[PDB]
DNA sequence: TATAATGGGAGCTGTCACGGATG
DNA sequence: CATCCGTGACACCAGG
């Protein structure tokens, strides 16, 4: 509920690609290789893996075991993925303790968590790069600027 | 957050999966009944659904029997996810609408 | 505000960030109509006595 | 008297909040929809 | 035997002597109600 | 209203997260 | 782009 980076944080892929393991007797790394890109994820030697070598992993798919950083999942895979993840992970606890509870309420709260956005390009507006505001307000401003024919604001969730 | 209107007219929705990947990474197995019920019961269908010879119309409030029917359909391989109105996708300002929220449980 | 807007076009990320942080306060004072100096007190108010009996 | 209870008015603790904020050099202003000030103190504190 | 009917309890019941105390939490000290009453100085709210 | 006097003195013992400062 | 640090916050009623 606080959207905190977990202590036992799982490592997720920033892009798509194929798995290439490279494990020396003393160190370990995982490489996701695209058609023309390659990402290196140097992780400690004793971390559990979820990726069989030479597999195709989605962006934001977990490589290591553990809890996913919701902000990393947001950057990698987008808002729908984070909403799915938060709702399911909270429900896991509640089902484990034997508590029946409707996704409706958790979704309400998550909706309030996804309430704001961050400007990446002000366009023709008075806003600033990095300024935080509400999704509703930036969408209203962008609709008014598209009506005026101006460049809308580029915003990130 | 209050129910402030009857319908925000959104065309967006979420898809409640009826299957989850096995921890063996072997296949997809059916979710537990209670989980599907907590995901679907009392909700409004965002799209037409035709399973086991029954028409579940858009705008229908899924009763518990509708949920058991959808579970039966998924068991017979006719459906893998249910499109549904949800507060995640409601566009009512300062709250949600009636269709997106669904039942008063 | 103009100096900070000029600073907002800098290649450095931290300088852009600090210019934004200053410009948000500047624009708060501008859009509100409050003089910055009012953050300094000349006449300290006194609460009504019945509220501190 | 056997009469139905009246519609309420401003609770005193909100007036206490407003005055304790004024004591912090903060002007709290109850406004109407025209953004014109509304006097919750009924003129008893305006010179 | 059920004292209201004279019929027996359908099963045999555990009966015996037990040591039971009366704790200090008696309702005579706790029942309380108020229509109106004293109010606080600054807040003008009911006392507690 | 006058000798001279010229720099204090406690403190007493969380746990975490977050945002800002520094280094 | 890290570590360090100062400052927040830490359930309800009851009686006290
Ligand atoms: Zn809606």
């Amino acid at each position: 509920f606080e959207a905190r980076r977990p202590k036992a944080k799982a490592v997720i892929s920033e892009i798509d690609g194929v798995v290439r393991i490279e494990e020396t007797e003393e160190k370990l790394s995982v490489f996701v290789e695209s058609e023309g890109f390659s990402k290196e994820y140097k992780l400690p030697k004793e971390a559990r893996l979820l990726v069989k070598d030479g597999d195709y992993v989605e962006a934001g798919q977990p490589l290591t075991r553990g809890a996913i950083d919701p902000h990393q999942l947001l950057e990698a895979k987008g808002p729908e993925a984070v909403e799915r993840y938060l709702v399911e992970e909270i429900q896991k606890v509640y089902r484990a303790q034997g508590v029946k509870l409707h996704d409706k309420h958790i979704e309400i709260v998550v909706r309030q968590m996804m309430k704001y956005v961050e400007v990446t390009d002000p366009g023709d507006s008075r806003l600033l790069e990095g300024q935080v505001l509400e999704k509703w307000d930036v969408e209203a401003l962008n609709e008014r600027l598209i009506a005026e024919g101006k460049t809308p604001v580029a915003w990130k969730p | 957050i209050v129910v402030r209107e009857a319908d925000c007219g959104t065309t967006n929705y979420i898809s409640v999966p009826l299957f989850q990947p096995d921890e063996v990474t072997r296949s997809l197995r059916l979710r537990k009944r209670a989980d599907i019920e907590a995901g679907l019961y009392g909700r409004v269908l965002a799209r037409e659904v035709e399973v086991l010879g029954v028409r579940l119309e858009e705008g229908r409030y899924l009763s518990m029997d509708d949920v058991h029917l959808l579970i039966k359909a998924a068991e017979a391989g006719e459906i893998q996810e249910v499109p549904v109105r949800s507060p995640l996708t409601c566009q009512t300002r300062y709250g949600v609408c009636q269709k997106c929220y669904g039942y008063d449980l | 505000e103009k100096e900070l807007l000029e600073e907002m076009k800098h290649p450095s990320r931290a300088r852009r960030a600090k210019a934004r942080k200053r410009l948000e306060v500047v624009r708060a004072f501008l859009d509100s109509g409050n003089r910055p100096e009012w953050m300094i007190l000349e006449a300290v108010p006194v609460l009504p006595p019945d509220l501190r009996p | 008297k056997g009469e139905d209870v009246p519609e309420p008015s401003v609770p005193e603790s909100f007036r206490v909040l407003v005055k304790e904020l004024q004591a912090l050099a903060l002007d709290v202003q109850t406004l109407d929809e025209k953004d014109n000030p509304v006097d919750i103190f009924e003129g008893l504190a305006s010179k | 035997y059920d004292g209201r009917t004279g019929e027996p309890i359908e099963g045999p019941i555990v009966v015996g002597q037990m040591f039971i105390m009366k704790l200090y939490h008696m309702v005579e000290d706790k029942m309380h109600a108020r229509s109106t009453g004293p109010y606080s100085l600054i807040t003008q709210q009911p006392l507690g």
